[PDB]
DNA sequence: CACGTATGCTATAATGTGTGCAGTCTGACGCGG
DNA sequence: CCGCGTCAGACTCGTAGGATTATAGCATACGTG
RNA sequence: GAGU
């Protein structure tokens, strides 16, 4: 038993009869007028065209079957927008739709990081131009050589070529030996080590001790306003509203408290100065 | 955070939706420009959480000021970024899809449950043909496949009243509508009609499936997936490399395929597309899902541009690269370092040289903490910068911290526990680790560039564990055999040999010396040789009946050298031990004696002392290797020419056409083997006693002091075999075929081989070396399986209160006392006395550990055989008792409860194989087998494979009656006395029986010649029979290679093999026929049956190979982590199995505290908390 | 105690429980700052604990006794 | 010493404060295993105490 | 309005795949015909 | 039984980074500063 | 490539 997805599908398409021009016209008149059968028969009879075209466009976009399905989607657009009355053949019209749809599909799905059509098409012209350049310059083309050819900014060219930088698999092992790969080397940079984490504890706690050295009033004003021992960085009006009306007095006590902290530092700053790394 | 147990069951569509916090409807990962997650994509931050802690995406809500806020603009919750690794999503499949694991991974499960062949299911799934889900008309039955054209016929004819469909839909529907209860009873009815053997198995299998399916609460619909879960972003990361590259997991590519195909399917359905296109897309969908879950399972694995198959989900759980093996049972570790090792002769046994630079980093936080107590460092930043600058006060602090702090040294491969040992570090300037010589044995460490790993025990508990359990001084004896593993080697032996050995007169023959101090003085003054024969007054202490020591002064006849060594000897030991010429073999016994009389502390000091003096005298000797030291016997050329004329005779007899080629080949080979033996004898006579050159009256004969002979005689290095190749004849070489070359190598290495001799040597050499590299995998794999099956076994109890045990005889295989009774039985509990009135009046009561004392008494009394308590015969459920095990061989006393004995057993049995696979192969060169033949025999034993042509045994006692013959094939019409009904058995024609019919036959009397199957032994002669068969048959291999392992280790594993028992006849519970349950649980049930009466359960114990026994443990985490993980997980998921985490494996995986050793105390406290609610 | 732990093991018996006992004692000295019986002689907490056990001063049951004694007096103080 | 994130940081601070206390939790790699299994479509849940 | 991102349509006729490799490993243990 | 399939196959250390292809050209449309 |  053939369980090949592909072979099964190709067998089934094979067993639908190819159409002549008059047949296509008759069917299609009724298809535009809505004959569920007509549309189906035209589709199914012309699947073989789709496979011929998807055969070409494959190569390196996508799996043959993936191309075939997108191609079928193009063929369906063609059957919906076919004009029987115009003397032009169906196969001719459908070809355009099928190729269009396949190409557009391989421009959005072919890349892990989805590149917009605009970027992709820009980039492609940079590529084809690079190829002509390399055809006469023997050696491959520089960013500025391609840019000189297009009469455009080098930054433009460079940014496009940066986007063309294709992905690396985290699981692909390094050194031919199937041992450790990229994941095996790659750190978590965001997650600090217990050394950095413990240094912050020490910092934050030394600031508590320093805050208690100051006046009860200064320390409370600083705590509430900085959002240090409080929850929220209370604005001048919030702190004043809870203690002493005078919003201006919060600024006074706050600035006073900062300057007393500077005195502790000029005296015992011998520890604080070493916090500059 | 702390749970008790873990359950696996089928994932319902609805359950998958519960985990999900968003439906991923797009393949878009991130935006090309602002590398931020794309809407409803694989990395959607609206679904999986914020990229930055407490920040929404568009940046509207920032910090903790906005806690659980959900941004109206972007739609992102503001929380910890932590959640991106936690939150899952899901995908709505348009068409249902089969779960490949519950389809392809055999047994079929889905196929097994519908009783539908796997091919049949597949034809349905891939839309080759229809299946009838309900033919209301009995005309068409259920699950009967119809081809495309078959569906057209009944379409007009029956139609309506038959529903037959195609694809995953059909199968899901078929599964949904099957009622498990009813069909179970129907199949049980059919089981009674004519249950043939294979039919009964398959029926009982579905019966147990249906039963387990209802017990799990799983539904068959769930075999089919409609909702597909999506793994969290951070567990399939898309990260930017420095250079603007991106690197992603393969899973993202696989998921992008699925999403695209599924969303295209939805489009095709919206457009009402023709059915052939709908079909292709459904197949497409199934393909991509199958690839996502398990890639290279169903067909060609979907490949990258690299050619290499993409790594799917299952690949991350499965195999060595898998989670379990690689990241869970073994881990990368902080506070670990490594370097080259070199000798530390000066070190004492409990010390190691630890490079300053290395130690400074390893103890970083300890240094910062002490810096803050000294008030030297104001803050952590300052402390850090102080250690970077490496200030002189920091060195004082570092020195302070490392005092009394043990560190662990490890060497790969870690084959037994002594491959990791603890030491007090001694800080040294210079980049290599210094290791103590005497423990080089255990590490198998030689300093040809070897490296070792260093680990810092952090906690007070770990430090205590290291100093108490793992310290080198504390762990001397091999846990495998009761022997000291720290023994002097090489130069040390050589030196001790040099001092003790005697020469004729020499300097100051027949002097009289006051004490060994006078001897030392005289030697070092240069008025006496070390080998001078002399009279000396030594005071030797003999320890009394109690702890008090009784000394006795005696004038002995010994050398100056021996007297001086007596100073190293502790008081307590006798002088006659050192009075002989010392070698490696005498010195191991020396150490042993010291351990048994004095104890640990004395022996440790003594060992170091012996090392110092050994090397010291080795150097003084001036012992070296010149070409003159390799003495060729004068009669080589004669012997050889004779052997050549002899071979010529047989060649001429061949040319005459009389003597065959094979006869000549054999006679030539025998000629050369015998010539080789003769030349070797000549070499050794001429060397061993070549000191025919002595004195005092006139000429006298004596032992040779030639350097190579000394090295070999002492056991320090070389042996007669080696020396044969050096001074003698090299001998006959073996081809890579294994066949021997006709021409041997007449030359030796001193003589130098010619082109042809050298070439001929190469084959064998290289064969050996290849064996080291390649076969150690198979040896080590054995180690792993043993370890896995013995894991759980721990000492649970002190005394099981059993009277059971095995009767050990002294192994007189052939004639020679292979393993004396004493050595086989020492340190075992006596189960049962034997009163034979005798000479020393010995009863030796029950439950007595055999001390060396009681063992000596056995020898005087000539005890024949003895019942000894054994692991296999223990009654303790969920482990064994200290009594049934006996002595912890590594300690020299009774085993402590809590010790993980199984692991020790497996390591002890496995290691020698694994090591000898490297030893006689890097080395194994010339031919005069080995391990490569032996271990396959051993593996076939532990795996309980029935042999190719097995011996036949009598099943039941009675009278033998021979009957009829089918053209030579022997039938047997046997008729017992009380069970009068006849029993018949067919035997092959050419197989001849050793016994002769018509006989009174006990159960398990051997009829045929052939190997015994362990199962059949168990079934006829019970546990002691099969246990003793395996122990003995295994030990034969290891004994051939000179490997000492105590029987009790193999007994441990045997017991693990006999874990399970098939019940044949119903109990009061829901056991019933054919279920196989653990013997522990059914005996505990029988204790409750005894109490309550009711129907007793008739069972029969079954033997299982090591692999299957581990897979049969109730713990599915242990099973899955071992092997077969795709299958193990489908089994457990369907069964709805729960693991309550009793075993060590299981705990280690979850990073908990081991239920053994130190952890036994805490674990039993937890267990009593579980028992009281 | 430092080099060989044999006599210490002979006092308690079970190696594993010796570990637990000495660690619980060493934790007291480390955190609570509980006073050592034997002279430190410049030795670390763990070594102190092992000496103490060897000489037969510390015991699992004895630790449980001092725990209850002092905790009970604290409860009495509360009430 | 390995995965336990909370544990490692807490342990470090304890070590700097002398008290060699063990404060262990659950290895993150285990968590991940479960998630990997659930992405497979097997429900594997912890039943707690 | 503009910029970035997207969808769209095109009419000589064309109507069943392949492609690039895989190199064969082994001793064992079950499972449909 | 035969034959095809699936499953296993030592431990630590190292080195070095890294690959490819190509998707027309233009007109209209939708969302945010 | 390093020691098994
Ligand atoms: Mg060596
Ligand atoms: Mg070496
Ligand atoms: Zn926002
Ligand atoms: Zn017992």
């Amino acid at each position: 038993r053939v369980l090949d997805a592909t072979q099964l599908y190709l067998g089934e398409i094979g067993y639908s009869p190819l159409l002549t021009a008059e047949e296509e016209v008759y069917f299609a008149r009724r298809a535009l007028r809505g004959d569920v059968a007509s549309r189906r028969r035209m589709i199914e009879s012309n699947l073989r065209l789709v496979v011929k075209i998807a055969r070409r466009y494959g190569n390196r976009g996508l799996a043959l079957l993936d191309l075939i399905e997108e191609g079928n989607l193009g063929l369906i657009r063609a059957v919906e927008k076919f004009d029987p009355e115009r003397g032009f053949r169906f196969s001719t019209y459908a070809t355009w739709w099928i190729r269009q749809t396949i190409e557009r599909a391989i421009m959005n799905q072919t890349r892990t990081i989805r590149l917009p059509i605009h970027i992709v098409k820009e980039l492609n012209v940079y590529l084809r131009t690079a190829r002509e350049l390399s055809h006469k310059l023997d050696h491959e083309p520089s960013a500025e050589e391609i840019a000189e050819q297009l009469d455009k900014p080098v930054d433009d060219v460079s940014r496009m070529l940066r986007l063309n930088e294709r992905i690396t698999s985290v699981d692909t092992p390094l050194g031919g030996d199937s041992e450790k790969a990229l994941l095996d080397i790659l750190a978590d940079e965001k997650e600090n080590g217990p050394e950095d984490t413990t240094q912050d504890d020490d910092m934050k706690q030394s600031i508590v001790k320093w805050l208690f050295e100051l006046n009860a009033k200064q320390r409370e004003v600083l705590a509430r306003r900085f959002g240090l021992l409080g929850y929220e960085a209370a604005t001048l009006e919030d702190v004043g509203r809870e203690i002493g009306l005078t919003r201006e007095r919060v600024r006074q006590i706050q600035v006073e408290g900062l300057r007393r902290l500077r005195e502790i530092l000029q005296t015992q700053g011998l520890n604080i100065e070493a916090l500059f790394l | 955070e702390e749970f008790d147990a873990i359950k696996i069951a089928l994932a319902s569509p609805d359950m998958i939706r519960s985990w999900s916090f968003g439906e991923v409807k797009k393949p878009e990962t991130i935006n090309y420009r602002t590398f931020k997650p794309e809407r409803d994509g694989l990395f959607c931050a609206r679904i999986f959480g914020p990229v930055k802690d407490y920040e929404c995406l568009c940046g509207k809500y920032k910090r903790l000021k906005h806690r659980g806020v959900i941004c109206e603009k972007c739609g992102v919750e503001v929380t910890q970024t932590k959640v991106r690794r936690e939150r899952m999503g899901h995908i709505e499949l348009a068409s249902p899809t089969a779960h490949i694991w519950f389809l392809k991974s055999l047994p079929s499960r889905i196929g097994l449950l519908l009783d539908m062949p796997l091919r049949d299911i597949e034809r349905v799934l891939y839309f080759e043909s229809y299946v009838v889900i309900e033919g209301g008309m009995t005309n068409l039955e259920r699950q009967q496949i119809l081809t495309e054209e078959q569906y057209l016929d009944a379409l007009e004819e029956f139609g309506d009243e038959f529903d037959a469909k195609m694809g995953a839909e059909a199968i899901q529907a078929l599964l949904k509508s099957m009622d498990l209860e009813q069909e179970c009873e129907q199949l049980r009815e059919e089981l009674n009609e004519t249950n043939s053997e294979t039919k009964r198995k398959k029926l009982t299998k579905r019966i147990k499936l249906l039963e387990a399916f209802v017990q799990s609460g799983n539904k068959p619909e769930w075999m089919i997936l409609t909702v597909l879960p999506v793994l969290p972003p951070d567990l399939r990361p898309l990260v930017p490399l420095d250079g603007g590259r991106f690197a992603t997991s393969d899973l993202n590519d696989l998921y992008r395929r699925v999403i695209n195909r599924n969303n295209r399917l939805k489009r095709l359905l919206d457009l009402a597309a023709p059915d052939i296109i709908v079909r292709n897309e459904k197949r497409m969908l199934q393909e991509a899902v199958d690839a996502l879950l398990d890639n290279g399972r169903r067909g060609r694995a979907i490949t990258g541009s690299n050619k290499r198959p993409l790594k799917s989900l299952a690949d991350m759980i499965k195999g060595k690269q898998g989670r379990f093996r690689q990241n869970l049972l073994g881990k990368r570790v902080d506070y670990s370092g490594r370097s080259v090792i070199t000798v530390g002769p000066y070190l004492r046994l409990h010390q190691c040289g630890l490079p300053k630079k290395m130690a400074l980093e390893l103890f970083k936080p300890f240094i910062y903490g002490k810096l803050e107590l000294r008030g030297l460092a104001t803050t952590i930043k300052a402390a850090k910068k102080m250690v970077e600058r490496e200030e002189a006060v920091v060195w004082d602090i570092l020195d302070e911290v490392i005092r009394e702090h043990p560190v662990l040294l490890n060497r790969a491969p870690t084959l037994h526990r002594l491959g990791i040992q603890a030491f007090e570090p001694v800080l040294i300037e210079g980049k290599a680790i210094q290791l103590h010589p005497l423990v080089c044995a255990a590490y198998n460490a030689d300093f040809d560039g070897d490296q070792m790993a260093v680990h810092v025990p952090l906690t007070l508990e770990a430090q205590l564990e290291a100093r108490a359990l793992m310290m080198s001084t504390n762990n001397i004896l091999s846990p495998a055999n009761g022997e000291p593993i720290i023994v002097p080697s090489q130069d040390v032996v050589l030196g001790l040999y040099y001092m003790t050995r005697d020469c004729v007169n020499a300097k100051g023959e027949g002097m009289v010396l006051t004490g060994p101090k006078e001897a030392e003085r005289l030697y070092r003054s240069g008025l006496a040789s070390l080998h001078a024969r002399v009279k000396v007054r030594i005071t030797e202490y003999e320890k009394d009946a109690n702890g008090e020591l009784v000394a006795k002064t005696s004038l002995k006849d010994t050398t100056v050298g021996r007297a001086i060594l007596w100073m190293i000897v502790p008081k307590g030991l006798p002088y006659s031990i050192v009075n002989q010429a010392l070698g490696k073999k005498a010195i191991s016994k020396m150490l042993n004696t010291c351990y048994r009389i004095l104890g640990l502390k004395p022996t440790v000091i003594f060992a170091d002392q012996i090392m110092y003096t050994g090397f010291a005298y080795a150097a003084r000797s001036g012992a070296s290797v010149g070409i003159d030291d390799m003495v060729i016997p004068e009669k080589k050329h004669e012997i050889i020419s004779e052997a050549e004329a002899e071979v010529a005779e047989i060649q001429e007899q061949f040319q005459s056409g009389l003597v065959t080629a094979g006869e000549r080949y054999n006679k030539v080979i025998d000629i050369w083997a015998a010539a080789n033996d003769r030349v070797s004898k000549a070499m050794m006579d001429n060397l061993q006693t070549e000191t025919v050159i002595n004195r005092d009256g006139q000429e006298e004969k004596q032992v040779s002091f030639n350097s190579i002979y000394m090295m070999a005689d002492s056991g320090a290095r070389g042996s007669a075999a080696q020396i044969r190749q050096l001074a003698g004849m090299r001998g006959l070489m073996a081809k890579p075929d294994g066949s021997i070359i006709e021409t041997p190598i007449t030359a030796n290495f001193r003589e130098g081989l010619n082109v042809l001799q050298y070439f001929i040597s190469t084959h064998g050499a290289r064969k050996g070396l290849a064996d080291t590299a390649l076969k150690t995998a198979n040896s080590g794999y054995l180690t792993r399986r043993l370890v896995d099956v013995a894991q759980d076994l721990v000492v649970t109890e002190d005394d099981c209160g059993t009277h059971e045990g095995i009767m050990m005889t002294p192994v007189i295989e052939g004639g020679d006392v292979k393993e004396p009774l004493r050595d086989r039985v020492l340190g075992r509990v006596t189960a049962e006395d034997v009163l034979k009135p005798g000479t020393a009046d010995i009863l030796v009561p029950r439950n007595t550990l055999l001390h060396e004392q009681w063992c000596d008494l056995l020898e005087e009394n000539s005890v024949d055989a003895v019942k000894v308590r054994s692991v296999v015969s223990c009654d303790t459920d969920f482990g064994v008792c200290a009594h049934c095990y006996g002595r912890d061989l590594a300690r020299g006393h009774i085993i402590n409860k809590g010790e993980a004995i199984g692991v020790i057993a497996a390591q002890s049995i496995g290691e020698p194989g694994t090591q000898l696979t490297m030893r006689t192969f890097h080395i194994g060169g010339a031919a005069s087998k080995d391990i490569t033949g032996g271990l396959p025999r051993v593996a076939d034993l532990f795996e309980a494979r029935r042999p190719k042509e097995p011996a036949i045994l009598a099943e039941i006692s009675g009278i033998v009656s021979f009957g009829k013959e089918t053209k030579g094939k022997r039938r047997l019409v046997i008729t017992p006395v009380d069970g009068s009904d006849p029993y018949e058995e067919m035997i092959p024609k050419w197989r001849q029986l050793n016994v002769f019919e018509g006989e009174r036959v006990e159960r398990g009397d051997v009829i045929s010649d052939g190997p015994e199957a362990p199962h059949d032994i168990l079934r006829l002669r019970g546990v002691h029979a099969v246990t003793r068969y395996i122990v003995n048959e295994v030990q034969d291999v290891y004994r051939l290679q000179g490997v000492k392992i105590n029987d009790k280790h193999i007994e441990v594993i045997v017991r693990q093999m006999l874990r399970k028992a098939t019940i044949v006849n119903a109990g009061s519970s829901d056991f019933l026929e054919g279920e196989q349950v653990e013997y522990s649980r059914v005996k505990i049930a029988n204790r409750e049956l005894e109490a309550n009466g009711k129907v007793g359960a008739t069972y029969s114990r079954d033997l299982l190979g090591i692999t299957k026994a581990s897979l049969a443990t109730e713990s599915f985490i242990s099973a899955a982590s071992f092997q077969e993980t795709t299958r193990v997980l489908t089994e457990a998921a369907v069964a709805g199995k729960r693991d309550e985490l009793r075993g060590l494996k299981e705990n280690v995986i979850v990073g908990r505290l081991i239920p053994a050793g130190t952890g036994y105390a805490y674990h039993q406290d937890r267990m009593r908390r579980r028992a009281a609610g | 105690a430092r080099v060989t732990v044999q006599d210490a093991v002979e006092k308690i018996g079970n190696r594993f429980d010796l570990v637990l006992v000495a660690a619980r004692r060493a934790r007291q000295m480390q955190v609570g700052g509980k006073d050592p019986l034997v002279p430190e002689e410049n030795d670390k907490t763990t070594v102190i604990a092992l000496r103490e056990i060897e000489e037969g001063l510390i015991n699992n049951q004895i630790l449980d006794v001092r725990e209850r004694q002092e905790q009970q007096e604290q409860e009495a103080a509360e009430l | 010493k390995s995965d336990d994130v909370n544990g490692r940081t807490k342990m470090y601070k304890n070590i700097v404060d002398g008290n060699h206390q063990m404060e262990p939790g659950m290895p993150e790699s285990f968590n991940v295993l479960l998630k990997e299994i659930r992405s497979l479509g097997i429900n594997i849940e912890l039943e707690d105490e």
